[PDB]
């Protein structure tokens, strides 16, 4: 019953993250499909300040219902909760879950021989922290918030004064969701890095560990500096709204600008944090579908170590045009273009692995290549935003949207589906069905490129971010990637159906090891589900 | 006056410079655009012909080779050269858009939630900009029979609905204006895509940027910082006149 929820095993706790941040994702995602109803067409037809005036469930089925514009009353706040809930919930509550929280604990342990992880019950503990934080993410929702409206629309990253102005509660709620999500992702740190480090079996060098688990260790300590600073943040927002305080507040003499230099301080961080763990499975999926070992195993480790350290002297990208100084402006980006050669040094790799291998194009690799086009598509426009110069005129734009769109949602999100269909047979006992892996990942990778792709464009046009509705000439552009957003989420229901199938009745996996002997890590060793002592 | 900074149907591209900071802006996103194609079809052409050609079917054996050093030193050189060329013409670039010239015309502007405030201290000239269909017109943020209406009496056509405000901001053609950026409340962002310009309006800070528009016409931004509930309905309509126009417009702004 409900002693899956009160398991200490690092493979159960895995199980647990990836499937509450897959149900989180779904939440984020119907997000998404709402917001891209309203960006559909330009007016506003569906966030109706009329729709407030009934109730909350009648209120909420004539909101997805377009209405004339002369019937709307366009109700902006609606909109900027949308987008931050769907932004919050991804950045804290959806794939550094899934990927760190739950293909981590899952197979780190089994990778590098060890029976479970160093603090079991902290283990445990840190996903209830993961649930709680989630829980006070989507109740902020339904708290009274700005504009004596409910929620908080201030963005995922809370500037203030905007974020410490807002009136309500919603945003404290917000705040310590924020918390909450950051103690579960720093024990889960601990508990990586102790395990790591104690616990390899005896004759595991760590030149030998895989690269996956090279990716969680890495990770962890990024977490580990970037989380608590975040906490410092997000806490001097908390008391300047509610105990006095005036650090951002400049009728106090504090600097709106202070908080932005210490949220950044996480905040690029962060977007290693997300995306290291998907380098990871790309490394396991491609050497074992390319049927050839790693190229270049120790530059990969080394890669992901200076990229992670690179990580945290690049903030203030994101801060072109908020008053930096020129000589700031011009060491952030040519520090910020220095983390694209270690990352090409990866792309490379994993290219020379397939060169010359023996290429099966099954699910998990067709994920895994598309990751490799799609993440330096992302990766390039990056680099274009790191030139101050011209994202003085991207930034606040939808050109940003879709380069981070392009790194996430066809990039570590790439990561996460490849993890899947590479492991669910090991995971369950079970396996998916191969034609209908093929076609979940042909729609998201028409859909998402639909979606995202033509945010280019927007963005080039001048269309800001965070934005309810927009002039007439963005029409044609947000109507194609509306439609692909559409299509993107009929891609995700039809992948739930997939699982759905694969657990209840997908073919009995047999194997050990099920895929070759390419797949050459430990858990291919075990059985399939491993036993319960991993 | 011709509306020349505005998105157009369809647009792929930026939209028209009308200032040389704009311009560079183009040169310098054509360039790096150029290469960023380049290095992206040749990975993925490299894929795809990989995927080809060492396909089980086509290639029943694999190798086992780990390292090629000779291309591992060139894949990590050739990048650095890379990034050092754009890095080379894009410093440039920086530096003389944020290099503030001595001022022709100084505005300050102001953000408020939710409209603009420009005063011309020179000039003793002060007034609010609001979106034509803000209720400061009379409106609640959307088009109306009252609404298009009074875009096309202020000059405008109902295309113009979320960029198009009641008054603008004046200035000649040809000389180089300085603008001072601040907010009154919360964090605001003022641009104009057209000039190239873009800076954060940001309650205690004063910062500056500048332009020199090449060309007389019609001019729009969008506030560029959420900022709360009409952060969408809140822009920016910038007019480049003759020296003698801006002159005049100075003139019927004299109280005698
Ligand atoms: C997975 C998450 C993720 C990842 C991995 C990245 C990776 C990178 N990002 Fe991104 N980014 C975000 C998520 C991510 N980003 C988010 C969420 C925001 C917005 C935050 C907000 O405001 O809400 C953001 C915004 C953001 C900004 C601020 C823009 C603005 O707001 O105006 C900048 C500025 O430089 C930036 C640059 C980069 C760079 C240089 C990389 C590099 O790491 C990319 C390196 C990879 C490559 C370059 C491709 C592969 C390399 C090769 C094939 C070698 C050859 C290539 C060259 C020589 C160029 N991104
Ligand atoms: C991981 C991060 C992530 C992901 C996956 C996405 C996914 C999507 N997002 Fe994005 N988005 C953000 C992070 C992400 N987003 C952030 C940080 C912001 C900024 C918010 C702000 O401005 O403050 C943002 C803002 C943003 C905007 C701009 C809002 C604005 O400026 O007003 C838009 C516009 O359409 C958009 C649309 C979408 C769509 C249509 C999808 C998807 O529908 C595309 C299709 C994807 C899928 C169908 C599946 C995704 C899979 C998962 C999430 C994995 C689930 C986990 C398991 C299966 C284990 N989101
Ligand atoms: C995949 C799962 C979920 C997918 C959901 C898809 C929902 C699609 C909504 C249908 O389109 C909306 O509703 C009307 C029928 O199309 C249109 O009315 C509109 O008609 C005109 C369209 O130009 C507008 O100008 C009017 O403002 C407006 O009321 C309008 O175009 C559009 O907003
Ligand atoms: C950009 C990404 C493109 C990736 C290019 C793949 C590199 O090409 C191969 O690299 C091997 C170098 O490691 C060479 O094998 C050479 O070196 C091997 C030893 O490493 C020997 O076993 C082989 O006989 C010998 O041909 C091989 O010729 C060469 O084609
Ligand atoms: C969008 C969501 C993302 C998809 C996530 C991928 C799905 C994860 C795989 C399912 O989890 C496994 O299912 C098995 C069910 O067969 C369990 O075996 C177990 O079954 C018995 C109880 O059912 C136990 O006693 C045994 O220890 C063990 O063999 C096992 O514990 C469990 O972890
Ligand atoms: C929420 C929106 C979701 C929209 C999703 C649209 C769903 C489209 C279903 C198409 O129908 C399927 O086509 C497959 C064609 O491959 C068939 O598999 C067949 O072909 C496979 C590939 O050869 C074989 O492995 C199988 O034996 C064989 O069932 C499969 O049975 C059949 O049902
Ligand atoms: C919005 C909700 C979306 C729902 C998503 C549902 C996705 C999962 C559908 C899997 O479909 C099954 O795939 C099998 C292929 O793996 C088929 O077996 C067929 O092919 C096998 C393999 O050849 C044969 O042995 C079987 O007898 C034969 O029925 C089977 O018919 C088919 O139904
Ligand atoms: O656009 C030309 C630009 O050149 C100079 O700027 C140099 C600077 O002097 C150097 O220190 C270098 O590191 O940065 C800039 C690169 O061009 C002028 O000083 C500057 O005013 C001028 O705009
Ligand atoms: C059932 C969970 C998915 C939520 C769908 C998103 C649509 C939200 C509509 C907002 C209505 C405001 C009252
Ligand atoms: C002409 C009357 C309106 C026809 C369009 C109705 C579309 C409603 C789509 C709702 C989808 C909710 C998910
Ligand atoms: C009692 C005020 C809140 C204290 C939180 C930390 C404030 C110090 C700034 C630290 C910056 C992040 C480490
Ligand atoms: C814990 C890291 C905090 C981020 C650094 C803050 C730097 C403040 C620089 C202000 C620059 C004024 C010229
Ligand atoms: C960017 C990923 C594209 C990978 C190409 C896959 C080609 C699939 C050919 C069909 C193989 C049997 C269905
Ligand atoms: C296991 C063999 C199945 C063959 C590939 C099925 C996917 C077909 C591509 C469909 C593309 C539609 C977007
Ligand atoms: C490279 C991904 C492309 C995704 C499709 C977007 C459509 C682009 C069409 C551009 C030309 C239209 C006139
Ligand atoms: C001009 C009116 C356009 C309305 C078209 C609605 C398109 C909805 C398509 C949904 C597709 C889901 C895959
Ligand atoms: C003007 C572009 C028309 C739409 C192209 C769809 C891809
Ligand atoms: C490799 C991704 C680059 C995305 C930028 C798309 C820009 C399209 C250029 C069109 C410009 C028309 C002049
Ligand atoms: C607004 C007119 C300027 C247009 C700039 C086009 C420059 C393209 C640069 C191409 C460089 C290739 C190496
Ligand atoms: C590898 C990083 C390149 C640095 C580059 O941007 C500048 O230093 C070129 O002047
Ligand atoms: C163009 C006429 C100049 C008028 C001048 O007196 C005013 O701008 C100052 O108040
Ligand atoms: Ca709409
Ligand atoms: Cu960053
Ligand atoms: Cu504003
Ligand atoms: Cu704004
Ligand atoms: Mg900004």
């Amino acid at each position: 019953f409900t002693r899956w929820f009160m398991s200490t095993n690092h493979k159960d706790i895995g199980v647990l993250y990836l499937f509450t941040g897959g149900l989180v994702g779904l939440i984020s995602v119907a997000f998404t499909v709402y917001m891209r109803m309203e960006l559909m067409a330009p007016g506003v037809q569906f966030m109706c300040a009329e729709h407030l005036e009934s109730g909350l469930v009648k209120g909420f089925f004539q909101s997805l219902w377009p209405s004339a514009v002369e019937n709307c009353t366009p109700n902006g706040h609606l909109w900027n909760v949308m987008i931050t809930g769907h932004g919050i919930l991804m950045m804290f509550f959806v794939v550094i879950p899934a990927l760190f929280g739950g293909f981590g604990n899952y197979f780190m342990p089994l990778h590098i021989g060890a029976p479970d992880m160093a603090f079991p019950r902290m283990n445990n503990l840190s996903y209830w922290l993961y649930v709680a934080g989630t829980s006070l993410a989507v109740a902020s929702l339904f708290a009274p918030g700005g504009n004596g409206q409910l929620g908080s629309g201030i963005g995922w990253v809370l500037y203030p004064p905007l974020s410490t102005s807002e009136s309500g509660y919603s945003t404290d709620l917000a705040i310590f969701a924020v918390h909450l999500s950051g103690a579960s992702s720093i024990l889960g740190a601990i508990n990586m890095i102790t395990t790591f480090l104690n616990m390899r079996a005896p004759g595991m060098t760590m030149h030998k560990v895989p690269l996956f688990a090279w990716s969680i260790f890495v990770t962890a300590w990024l977490i580990l500096l970037a989380l608590p600073v975040l906490a410092g943040a997000i806490t001097m927002l908390l008391t300047d709204r509610n105990f006095g305080t005036t650090f951002f507040q400049p009728s106090g003499g504090g600097d709106p600008v202070l908080y932005q230099h210490i949220l950044w301080f996480f905040g690029h961080p962060e977007v290693y944090i997300i995306v290291l763990p998907a380098f990871g499975i790309v490394s396991h999926v491609i050497a074992t579908f390319a049927k050839k070992p790693i190229f270049g195993y120790l530059p990969m480790v080394y890669a992901m170590v200076a990229i992670g350290v690179l990580g945290f002297v690049v903030w203030a990208h994101h801060m072109y045009t908020a008053g930096l100084s020129l000589t700031q402006q011009s060491y952030f980006m040519m520090a910020t273009m220095v983390i694209a050669v270690p990352t090409g040094i990866k792309i490379f790799s994993w290219i020379a692995t397939m060169w010359g291998g023996s290429i099966e194009l099954k699910t998990p690799m067709l994920w895994a290549l598309g990751f490799l086009f799609l993440f330096t598509v992302g990766g390039v426009t990056g680099i274009v935003l790191s030139q101050a110069s011209v994202d003085r005129y991207y930034h606040d734009t939808y050109y940003v949207v879709a380069h981070f769109h392009y790194v996430m949602s066809l990039g570590a999100v790439f990561g996460i589906f490849a993890g899947i269909y590479f492991w669910i047979g090991k995971m369950s006992g079970r396996q998916y069905p191969e034609w209908a892996g093929k076609l979940h990942f042909w729609m998201m990778f028409v859909g998402a490129n639909l979606t995202f792709f033509p945010q280019h464009f927007l963005g080039r046009q001048g269309m800001p971010r965070r934005y309810i509705d927009y002039p007439e000439a963005f029409a044609t552009w947000n109507f194609v990637s509306s439609l692909g957003a559409f299509l993107s989420f009929a891609s995700f229901l039809f992948f739930l159906g997939v699982i759905f199938y694969t657990l209840t009745r997908g073919a009995r996996v047999t194997a050990n090891n099920y895929w070759n002997e390419h797949a050459d890590t430990l858990e291919w060793t075990l059985t399939s589900p491993p036993p319960e002592h991993t | 006056l011709e509306i020349i900074g505005r998105p157009q149907p369809g647009g792929t591209g930026f939209q028209p410079s009308a200032s040389p900071v704009a311009t560079q802006i183009h040169w310098l996103d054509g360039f790096i655009l150029v290469i960023i194609a380049a290095i992206t079809i040749f990975v993925t052409l490299l894929i795809l012909y990989a995927v080809w050609r060492f396909h089980e079917k086509r290639n029943k054996v694999p190798a086992r080779f780990t390292h090629n050093s000779p291309l591992e030193i060139a894949w990590t050189i050739v990048p650095i050269v890379i990034l050092v060329a754009i890095g080379a013409f894009s410093l440039p670039v920086l530096f003389n858009q944020q290099e503030i010239p001595e001022a022709d015309v100084t505005v300050k502007v102001t953000g408020y939630q939710w409209y603009w405030g420009y005063e011309y201290p020179d000039e003793e000239i002060s007034f609010e900009s609001y979106m034509i269909g803000s209720p400061a017109t009379g409106g609640d943020n959307r088009m109306s029979p009252e609404v298009e209406q009074q875009l096309i009496e202020a000059g405008y056509s109902r295309d113009e609905f979320l960029l198009a405000t009641d008054t603008a901001m004046v200035v000649p053609v040809n000389k180089t204006v300085v603008v001072q950026v601040t907010g009154a409340d919360v964090i605001h962002s003022w641009t104009v895509p057209a000039f190239g310009v873009k800076q954060d309006a940001v309650p205690g800070r004063l910062a500056q940027l500048w332009f020199r528009a090449e060309r007389e016409g019609i001019f729009f931004g969008q506030c560029s910082e959420l900022c709360g509930i009409s952060h969408a309905y809140m822009p920016i309509t910038v007019k480049v006149v003759s020296e003698e126009a801006y002159a005049a417009w100075l003139e019927q702004h004299h109280h005698h």
